RNA sequence: GGAAGGGCACCACCAGGAGUGGAGCCUGCGGCUUAAUUUGACCAACACGGGGAAACUUACCAGGUCCAGACAUAGUAAGGAUUGACAGACUGAGAGCUCUUUCUUGAUUCUAUGGGUGGUGGUGCAUGGCCGUUCUUAGUUGGUGGAGCGAUUUGUCUGGUUAAUUCCGUUAACGAACGAGACCUCAGCCUGCUAACUAGCUAUGCGGAGGUAUCCCUUCGCGGCCAGCUUCUUAGAGGGACUACGGCCUUUUAGGCCGCGGAAGUUUGAGGCAAUAACAGGUCUGUGAUGCCCUUAGAUGUUCUGGGCCGCACGCGCGCUACACUGAUGUAUUCAACGAGUUUAUAGCCUUGGCCGACAGGCCCGGGUAAUCUUUGAAAUUUCAUCGUGAUGGGGAUAGAUCAUUGCAAUUGUUGGUCUUCAACGAGGAAUUCCUAGUAAGCGCGAGUCAUCAGCUCGCGUUGACUACGUCCCUGCCCUUUGUACACACCG
């Protein structure tokens, strides 16, 4: 009986902590990302990762407890919300789950130079018109410095951005500090919209060809 | 038998709500119902406007953030059992759809 | 403590009775519309709550 | 931490039952949401158990999830005496 | 840090070899015959005694007093 | 006074009314001591002695 | 570079407007004082930390509580490890905090050793992320070729042009990748499309008032979901500007000036977004972000009481109010926009209407979870009187008395009313800020903070200008040439 402002807000909120709640438990397990759709009666949350195996778990168990806990703590009507967990069609093109692969990697004392070339070539075998890793931090002193990769085409500025482009941040705590990884994936035109967006670039033309 | 049906439509994408604003008159007029709209009220826009330093160090430069809430209806003179199988259209997810009488 | 002197202190109002519901710090909460977070956290969340940047 | 028995029974039986729990950071608050004893003993139970990991806890937006494991779940039903064919709800 | 007053002691309650023993007595025949009072209050109910202090009488349970004069 | 004072007033000028009837007569009653720096002097508790 | 050439910028100037710097006060900073007056920051700190602190916030100070010290081992221990508590004293205290008196409870604890946990504790010169700045300018980098022993270089350029490394071209370079532009949001035009009882108009029917009072005219009020419609309002789709057209100049180019028409001819206006490489710039006091160090029970943890953060010989920054008649006061008069609003409990948020009251406020019916109700929704201004050059009916600092509201609590006045008091200030030195059109300035309004407090910030509208449309003189920026004994880079 709340008005509609505080409704989208409070919908809102309520996607970014699940989001985070998800974070947070799936970590290891893999999480691209979640969507929610409600329902007359019933609401249906997604989960995407690259590892459904572990989020369901054996029999379900791990899914199940995930659907109780957020049904208690988020005072939804018991049998009125469900989980389901999909697979990333293209990891490789996830930002998220490019992210948490290199944080793995360099958690399992892999070389940072190493890691993140191997992260860049996996993105760039998958499709991607380009793509960006950066690591800071403490890398080899105690004085930090930051280390840059970089292959294909990217964008930086206008609206194409927001549709073009794919990023996400990591935080990785080692031994002597914590280790910031950013990942920048430039995503390709896709006429049907599942690998990309549905609309070119702004400054590209084509001339059909003449009969 | 005949009421007339209010259908309250809000969602933050608008090509979604047009389209299921389209695919619901459409609907009610295969039936040979009677329909009074689309009405689109005036257009809510949440503003925040935040500091965009997490400190108070620099120049004072701020974050404008909107949320924009559009809000449609649509009148029915028809039963409620038809109303209600006519709803019962397949609605993308953001689309909040509200039936009520008078 | 006692129980009637322990946390015995009126919260009924004041920036001592909201947190962020978000990090928990009680300083420079948004209190518009209901979103109880501060200022930074709301700025790291406001892409996923659904707020967007046009000017 | 001192709790009362009957408390610490309620407690153990909500998780064995339920297989999950929540709990909101506030230490002061008069009664859990979902269990009638105070909030503060519930998070040091909860504390407890995943100290001897009976439990995996998880931490965020300022709340706590608990999930029962195998030796919680054997450790519960031990204390609570209840046969091997009942378990929690989750499975 | 420095300190003016000597440090308090936290209370610590005093130790009694058999504070039940000495709220029975029993005789020869086998009557057993209480030496303190009995709280009258229902949840403390039968068995749970009052202390016999120099003006009153103190239930250690549900804290009623009763003065005599 | 309209909305009432609470325990605490009250409890301190029965204090003060305590140390004015044990004071010897021809002689000012004892110190009372007390952290309520939002008290409301009243006629009752002129001549007392207050910390 | 106190070297040359070309170009550019109201964080530069010119020509000007408003000013600031002078007065009172508000608010931040230093200093002083203090138990404490917590602390970060010194163009790019100083109404900044969304930092408007009565309690909390709080990190400071004077005191009193509590463990919210997991887990493991050992000790003690049901012949009881240990909890709680009446009364009296103690205490700021209905804190069993502690002591006296002795009841209750039952392995949940207590003691010791390890190991934890928490910390607005130090370290932003160990860090992540974020933000600011270099830097609002047009700049930046591969591949394959060419030159050089090499560091490097050409590409990325003599010239013209552009806001633009924007283009035309020239060319040992050819092809590319970022930035710019494109992009997206708002505003400006549509009597053309769709649709509106949560928006309106038109005519009609009835009714009130006025006018010759029937019929006619003017103005108001009420209904028609079968009266019509979408000009006015709302918001979806589209259209629309491309310098399109005409005259001149320019390399038959890229382009520029003027001009009709047009809603619009500065990129139509304003924004969002925004490269490479950097700063020991800010933030550990946003974060259950984080390394290391410190502390960890007589605690740097947490909570309770009280005080302080506001303390006043002084200096500075952003501001509010003024110095008056282009005005003050008292009437009459009537034109916005962006927005925000409830747990219904007797009732909580925005509040209409009625009653009470001089005001401040109070009581009673109710509407609104909202284009439905507040919202029938400002001031400057317009209009007519009083005042009459007098620190004056300018100004409103300071102070007295007293009355209400918020709050658990108003004292060091929280705020708001009534009467009374009536300070400096008569236009502000050297210096110094912002600004080129619906702009400056004036005027008010909404939101953030918010139980109660706005002289602040973020937005909104109303009235509405002067001057210029130029330059490199000052302060700076970009490119080229040139000198260097600099490279921590001329604060060398
Ligand atoms: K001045
Ligand atoms: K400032
Ligand atoms: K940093
Ligand atoms: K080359
Ligand atoms: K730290
Ligand atoms: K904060
Ligand atoms: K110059
Ligand atoms: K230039
Ligand atoms: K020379
Ligand atoms: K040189
Ligand atoms: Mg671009
Ligand atoms: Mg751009
Ligand atoms: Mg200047
Ligand atoms: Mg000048
Ligand atoms: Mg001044
Ligand atoms: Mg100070
Ligand atoms: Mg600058
Ligand atoms: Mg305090
Ligand atoms: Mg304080
Ligand atoms: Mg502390
Ligand atoms: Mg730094
Ligand atoms: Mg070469
Ligand atoms: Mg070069
Ligand atoms: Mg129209
Ligand atoms: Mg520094
Ligand atoms: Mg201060
Ligand atoms: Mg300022
Ligand atoms: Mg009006
Ligand atoms: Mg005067
Ligand atoms: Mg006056
Ligand atoms: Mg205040
Ligand atoms: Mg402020
Ligand atoms: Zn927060
Ligand atoms: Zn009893």
């Amino acid at each position: 009986q709340i008005s509609k402002k505080r409704k989208f807000v409070a919908d809102g909120v309520f996607f970014a902590e699940l989001n985070e709640v998800l974070t947070r438990e799936l970590a290891e397990d893999g999480y691209s990302g979640v969507e929610v759709r409600v329902t007359p009666v019933r609401t249906e949350i997604i989960i995407r990762a690259t590892r459904t195996q572990n989020v369901l778990g054996e029999k379900g168990r791990r899914i199940r407890e995930l659907t109780s806990v957020v049904q208690k703590r988020f005072k939804f009507k018991e049998n009125s919300v469900e989980l389901y967990a999909e697979k990333v069609n293209n990891r490789g093109l996830c930002a998220v789950a490019q992210a948490e692969s290199l944080r793995y990697k360099l958690l399992g004392g892999l070389a940072v130079r190493r890691a993140c070339y191997g992260v860049l070539r996996f993105i760039m075998e998958s499709g991607a018109k380009g793509c960006e890793v950066i690591v800071s931090g403490k890398l080899r002193a105690q004085r930090a410095k930051s280390m840059k990769f970089k292959d294909g085409y990217m964008i930086s500025s206008g609206q194409p951005v927001k549709e073009y482009i794919d990023s996400a941040v990591r935080h990785i705590l080692m031994r002597q500090g914590v280790l910031g990884i950013k990942v920048k994936i430039m995503l390709d035109w896709d006429p049907k919209g599942k690998q990309g967006p549905t609309t070119p670039l702004p400054d590209l033309v084509t001339i059909h060809s003449p009969k | 038998q005949i009421h007339k049906i209010r259908i309250t439509l809000s969602s933050k994408n608008v090509k979604n709500l047009e389209k299921v604003c389209a695919d619901l008159v459409r609907g009610a007029k295969d039936k040979r119902l009677r329909v009074k709209g689309p009405v689109r009220m005036p257009t809510k826009v949440l503003n925040i406007t935040t500091r965009k330093s997490p400190c108070g160090e620099g120049t004072n430069t701020w974050d404008r953030f909107e949320l924009r809430v559009h809000k449609r209806v649509i009148d029915l003179f028809s039963s409620a059992d038809v109303v209600k199988q006519i709803t019962s259209i397949t609605i993308e997810p953001g689309v909040e759809v509200e039936v009520t009488i008078a | 403590g006692h129980s009637n002197i322990w946390n015995a202190h009126p919260k009924n109002y004041g920036p001592g009775s909201r947190t962020c519901r978000v990090c928990g710090n009680p300083h420079a909460i948004i209190r518009k519309y209901g979103l109880m977070c501060c200022r930074q956290c709301f700025r790291s969340n406001a892409k996923e709550i659904g707020f967007i940047k046009y000017r | 931490m001192i709790i009362s028995e009957k408390n610490r029974r309620e407690i153990s039986k909500y998780l064995f039952q339920e297989g999950v729990c929540y709990a909101k950071k506030d230490y002061n608050l008069a009664k859990h949401p979902l269990i009638d004893v105070p909030n503060l003993q519930v998070i040091k139970l909860m504390q407890s158990f995943k100290s001897k990991e009976y439990v995996r806890e998880t931490f965020a937006w300022m709340h706590y999830y608990w999930y029962l494991t195998n030796d919680g779940i054997e450790f519960l039903r031990t204390y609570l005496n209840l046969p091997s064919e009942i378990v929690p709800a989750t499975l | 840090k420095t300190y003016t007053k000597p440090k308090k002691i936290k209370h610590k309650k005093k130790k009694v070899k058999l504070a039940v023993l000495q709220f029975y007595k029993v005789d020869d025949s086998g009557k057993v015959q209480r030496l303190r009072k009995e709280c009258p209050n229902a949840e403390c109910g039968a068995g749970t005694f009052m202390a016999n202090h120099f003006d009153r009488h103190y239930c250690g349970k549900c804290g009623l007093t009763y003065v005599y004069q | 006074f309209q909305r009432g004072l609470k325990r605490k007033p009250m409890a301190l000028i029965k204090k003060l009314r305590k140390a004015k009837r044990e004071a010897p007569p021809g002689e000012k009653p004892e110190v009372v001591r007390t952290h309520l720096r939002n008290m409301i002097i009243v006629p009752e508790m002129i001549g007392s002695v207050i910390g």
